[PDB]
């Protein structure tokens, strides 16, 4: 066949793509950076007490594996804060897409050099730092 | 093992292995374990990091217990609250708060057993050498499972046979004059007889390898002369019966570890073998003896 | 070394449960504060003294 | 030191070494025997798809030793059974020690070889192998 079709949008397919997102309602994020750590002190560990041959030698993998799948889901927790924040600033001349995209990139700056200890709702801290992001990104283009 | 030794008094394999009675028939018998080897010196290089590893790990239960704590103690006040919100009596007051309170106890009390058996796996871990000994199996599985890297320990024959034919004779004969040329009469004493017992080994020109029997012979057929009676039965010195017996249980582990089995079974297996050769070489000399007539 | 104790510049291994470790994101060791009060730097002369 | 001490009786080893055991009560059994189906039948795959890199390359691995650990639980399981049945057919010269070694020779060779099929309570098969074994020990010994 050869007949035509309409684009899609951009914006769109963002949406479709976060549409998976279900929030933990900030409780359970602790346990979630908990599973960050723990993989962290695996990986370290792995490298540093090597000769061990156990039925363990599994389980920090295991624990890498947790870490890895436990920040893939946290990352997407945010993302409907951060386009609602990105949207919040539109109207000086940007396309929405390209300050999403900076939040994005500041957001994934910050979470993985963030610390509950004992601090608030994440969310503020995120919110904070894409903030900053966006503004700087506005401030360069000028 | 030659019943001979480790049953006779003294017991040459207490005194050149320096091992009490008890210990030595619970190792041969299949009782307790035994650490045979210890790279010392390996296990020192990253005694620092075991040591934070140890920190992590303990922390990590700390920090369950407290987070149990936490939340059992917060239910224990918002039932309290909720309580006193009803306007109940005292007397179900404090039922709720002895049943919280004796709760929280019980979840203290577990994370101390948890802690308490951990600092015991460390100290076995550290202060940890050769001739040492180990009762509860639980307890060894557990080191076997967190730390199996460093000492290698197992149960039976075959672990005093490892343990002697890597010790040696030389060092302790020394290090045995040595004590002796200082004074101390109680200790003395004893050195001195482990010192004429290792001295014996060393002048003999023979191994101790000796005392741990791979082969027993058996005397010709005439010696154990073989009697047939009116109706032709066996009715001559039970020797026969003896190596009956002997051979029959050897054929079953062969079988039995062609087969395939858990540990149980094989290491219960070879505790009946070695009682029926200490039975062979001499009965009645420990425990109740065979009695068939 | 850290200003603080325990803590990377970059924010990447600031947990207490990090010694010996050089973080390759900031390329800094965690240690105490006062591991700052015994270490040393040398500057390089383009010209002998 | 050098005091003496007594010796122990061989039963007596038998049963604290057993006294770890704690019967199922004859309902989980059959997932106890799904668990070395599975085994098995991991087995097989392994070493038939071998090709296949993936998470799961792990999983069936696990399924196997899932499977190595649901039989050491199993065989646990009715050594109770075993030494009664031994002691009920003692006092013909045999040391217990013997017959009841026999019976658990004939216990393993049969659970390995028992499948639920829809059948009864397995101890009953138990029981009847491991009868069959001992009287077959009993009349070789003469
Ligand atoms: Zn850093």
């Amino acid at each position: 066949l050869d007949a035509q079709s309409p684009a899609a949008d951009l914006v769109r397919v963002y949406l479709n793509g976060i549409g998976k997102t279900a929030l933990l309602n900030a409780a359970g994020e602790v346990e979630l950076a908990k599973r960050i750590e723990a993989g962290l002190y695996a990986e370290h560990l792995l490298e540093t007490r090597k000769r061990l041959g156990e039925n363990r030698k599994r389980d920090l993998a295991a624990v890498v594996r947790d870490g890895e799948a436990a920040r893939r889901h946290l990352l997407e927790a945010n993302l409907r804060l951060v386009v609602s924040l990105a949207k919040r600033y539109t109207g000086r001349g940007m396309p929405l897409l390209d300050l999403i995209q900076e939040g994005n990139l500041g957001l994934i700056r910050a979470m993985e050099k963030f610390d509950y200890t004992k601090g608030f709702k994440f969310s503020t801290y995120a919110t904070w730092w894409i903030r900053q992001a966006i503004t700087r990104g506005m401030a360069d283009q000028s | 093992t030659h019943i001979w030794y480790f049953k006779g008094v003294p017991s040459r394999l207490g005194y050149l292995l320096d091992l009490a009675p008890k210990d030595l028939e619970k190792i041969i018998y299949f009782a307790a374990y035994v650490i045979t080897s210890v790279d010392e010196e390996m296990r020192h290089n990253e005694l620092s990091t075991l040591e934070a590893e140890m920190a992590v790990e303990r922390k990590a239960v700390e920090d369950q217990r407290d987070g149990e704590l936490e939340a059992r103690a917060q239910k224990l006040e918002a039932d309290l609250a909720e309580l006193e919100a009803e306007g109940a009596k005292a007397d179900a007051r404090r039922k709720v708060r002895d049943g919280g309170e004796r709760e929280m106890r019980q979840i203290r009390d577990r994370a101390q057993r948890e802690l308490d058996r951990l600092e015991d796996i460390w100290s076995t871990f550290t202060k940890l050498a050769p001739k040492q000994l180990i009762v509860d199996e639980n307890l060894y599985r557990e080191l076997v499972d967190r730390y199996g890297e460093y000492f290698t320990g197992a149960m039976g024959a075959e672990s005093i046979q490892k343990l002697i034919e890597n010790f040696d004779i030389d060092a302790e004969a020394e290090s045995l004059r040595d004590v002796i040329r200082n004074g101390k009469g109680q200790k003395k004493l004893r050195a001195l007889k482990r010192l004429k017992v290792v001295a014996a080994f060393q002048q003999s020109g023979n191994s101790p390898m000796g005392m741990v029997l791979d082969a027993v012979p058996v005397i010709p057929p005439e010696l154990r002369p073989m009697v047939q009676l009116d109706g032709g039965r066996f009715a001559t010195s039970d020797l026969n019966d003896l190596y009956r017996r002997v051979i029959n249980r050897n054929n079953r582990l062969k079988r039995l570890i062609d087969l395939g089995a858990p540990e149980i079974i094989v290491n219960n297996e070879k505790r009946m073998l070695q009682e029926s050769v200490d039975a062979l070489f001499d009965n009645g000399r420990r425990g109740r003896p065979v009695t068939g007539p | 070394g850290p200003t603080r104790d325990w803590e990377c510049y970059c924010g990447k291994y600031k947990r207490v449960r990090f010694k010996g470790i050089i973080c390759e994101r900031c390329g800094v060791e965690v240690t105490r504060a006062k591991v700052r009060r015994e270490r040393m730097g040398h500057i390089e002369l383009a010209a002998p003294v």
